[PDB]
């Protein structure tokens, strides 16, 4: 009954083009729309896609908002063709609804079997909901959610290679849970891929969230932050001064094992480090972050010939062989081979005396490679400056500055 | 040139799809592509993302991923010994050949960057290939050999507008 009268203002207010009252009369009136479970018709009735969007979007939130949805794929098919055929800015009124509702299609896709199903969809309405590209918001997290539990790892690549500034505050809806677990599942996603920098900065951005208390990803993020600066540096990089006073008295004694793999590892002895690791295998596994515990018993082998190219100009395979003890001559040249073609050192394998030689002549600095290389540091440098200044001029003119001075 | 748009488009299909799952040939090319640029990683996380049933039902899946073994372990004699060991399907021979020839050049140019003196029967190992015409070929590209002891020494292989965009912002 209520349903043509509410279908009719909806369509008089949408043609005379004011909007937020349609915003302001759809969130206090879901009552109405959850006692009937049969507008099944009032979803396609007359209202087109495209210019009744936010009518639809109501629907469909308060559709799929009740537990135990009896029907999926017409809830999916429908979502997906509002998605695909949105409107495109007028959904940017009502973000709090588009959130609520893509958090729940994303916990639709995921309980059952499949988080891969949704994640183009999810890809189509980043686009269609920020207001720019470098803007981060909450259906980031869940993108990234469904990325690493679909193992389907580069369809995510180009919405976090982009770098995020400003943050949408989307009607008070994106708390610390949703900005937490997005810079910790790109940890997780670059960790994956052995793109060691982007990952430890994403967990230390992770690590340096104000918080006075202590969370559940935060323990997981501090852990696999002090995996991988083992991996990459060869010691743990300080964490940055703008820190919560929180982690330096709670978080830190809780993870002793981990510590004492970064104790261990200072000692370049890669003998303890079997045992301890050994040892300790019932919180690691418990954890489930077997495999970058792993690398960092393979790292150590990496780093003793580097350190031993600061010394030795030239070497047999026995006596190195010997000196970082892997247990064999043979191998040695198999080690050797790998850092060569992958580019870490600079070595050659002479086989007729038993001979590795260390070339330590990379680069003269003089070919215009290198003047190419500075001039796209140039254009990078000149961005960021150009973004400072032009924030700084948007802050200068704020009534709610010029009366502070 | 084509295999980068084969991958496109073939990522395209997979990423749509009514319940996730392609069509095994889709599968085959995808991962077959995935060992031809040497992205391991991808590739890895493509084949435990395969179903069981439909990676059990086909034995080439199976191929493919132990050749791909074969690639993460750096076996270059595995490489070139599984790759002609089962029969393959039409929609997966005519990348298999590149991939074939790519790690032969890949190996070539390895030897010739790391090693400086290498016996002829390791370097042949690593080409795939026997001792005889590797090295005459290696005799014409410039690549002294060494009888009797049978050895292997290869030898290894507009602004003023920009002057003026970064005075102009430097000047400020």
């Amino acid at each position: 009954s209520a349903l043509e009268q509410f279908v009719n203002s909806v369509r008089q207010l949408s043609a005379q083009g004011q909007m937020t009252q349609l915003c302001e009369l759809i969130n206090k009136s879901g009552e109405l729309l959850a006692k009937n479970l049969s507008h099944l018709d009032t979803v396609l009735g007359a209202l087109d896609v495209q210019e009744h969007s936010l009518g639809v979007l109501a629907v469909l939130f308060v559709k799929f908002s009740m537990p135990s949805v009896p029907d999926f794929e017409t809830l999916f098919s429908q979502v997906q063709l509002f998605i695909s055929t949105c409107n495109g800015e007028h959904i940017r009124y009502a973000t709090d609804t588009f959130a609520g509702l893509c958090h729940q299609l994303t916990n639709a896709l995921v309980e059952r079997k499949q988080p891969l199903r949704g994640i183009g969809i999810l890809k189509q309405a980043i686009d269609k909901m920020q207001m720019n590209t470098n803007q981060l918001t909450s259906i980031h997290a869940d993108l990234c959610q469904l990325c690493l539990l679909a193992k389907c790892f580069k369809p995510a690549l180009p919405y976090l290679d982009v770098d995020m500034m400003d943050i949408c505050k989307e009607n008070g809806a994106y708390d610390a849970k949703h900005f937490l677990c997005y810079y910790y599942y790109g940890g997780m996603i670059y960790t994956g891929l052995k793109n060691f920098e982007r990952a430890l900065y994403f967990y230390e951005q992770a690590i340096t969230t104000p918080a006075m208390a202590v969370s559940h990803i935060m323990l997981e993020s501090y852990k696999k932050y002090i995996l991988v600066s083992l991996i990459l540096l060869g010691k743990v990089q300080q964490l940055p001064k703008y820190t919560s006073q929180i982690v330096g008295r709670f978080i830190k004694p809780l993870s002793n094992a981990y510590h004492e793999l970064a104790q261990v590892y200072s000692t370049n002895n890669p003998s303890e480090l079997r045992n301890l690791v050994n040892k300790h295998s019932e919180t690691f596994t418990r954890d489930n972050n077997m495999g970058l515990v792993k690398q960092c018993l393979s790292s150590l082998y990496k780093k003793n010939i580097q350190r031993l190219t600061k010394t030795f100009l030239t070497l047999s395979l026995q006596d190195m062989a010997s000196r970082v003890q892997l247990s064999g001559p043979q191998e040695a040249e198999k080690y050797v081979l790998h850092m060569i073609e992958d580019g870490e050192i600079f070595a050659s394998i002479n086989q007729k005396d038993g001979m590795v030689s260390f070339h330590d002549n990379p680069e003269k600095y003089n070919n215009p490679a290198m003047l190419h290389n500075i001039d796209q540091e140039m254009l990078k440098c000149i961005e960021l400056d150009e973004r400072l200044k032009a924030m700084d001029q948007e802050i200068t003119v704020n009534p709610q500055f010029v009366q502070k001075s | 040139f084509s295999f980068k748009k084969l991958l496109d488009q073939c990522e395209n299909q997979e990423l749509e799809a009514p319940g996730g799952i392609a069509t095994p040939p889709v599968y085959g090319q995808l991962l077959a592509l995935y060992l031809l640029h040497n992205d391991m990683n991808n590739a890895r996380y493509l084949w435990k993302r395969i179903p069981p049933a439909i990676k059990s039902a086909n034995s080439e899946l199976g191929g493919i991923w132990s050749v791909g073994q074969r690639i993460w372990q750096r076996d270059f004699p595995g490489i070139y010994t599984t790759i002609n060991a089962h029969q393959w399907s039409e929609t997966v021979q005519p990348i298999m050949e590149a991939l074939r020839d790519a790690t032969r050049r890949r190996a070539f140019a390895l030897v010739s960057q790391a090693y400086t003196s290498i016996i002829a029967d390791d370097f042949a190992a690593f080409v795939g290939l026997p001792v005889e015409e590797a090295v005459k070929g290696i005799l014409e590209q410039g690549w002294q050999a060494d009888s009797t002891t049978r050895m292997v020494l290869p030898r290894k292989p507009q602004q003023l507008a920009r002057l003026t965009d970064y005075v102009a912002f430097l000047e400020n």
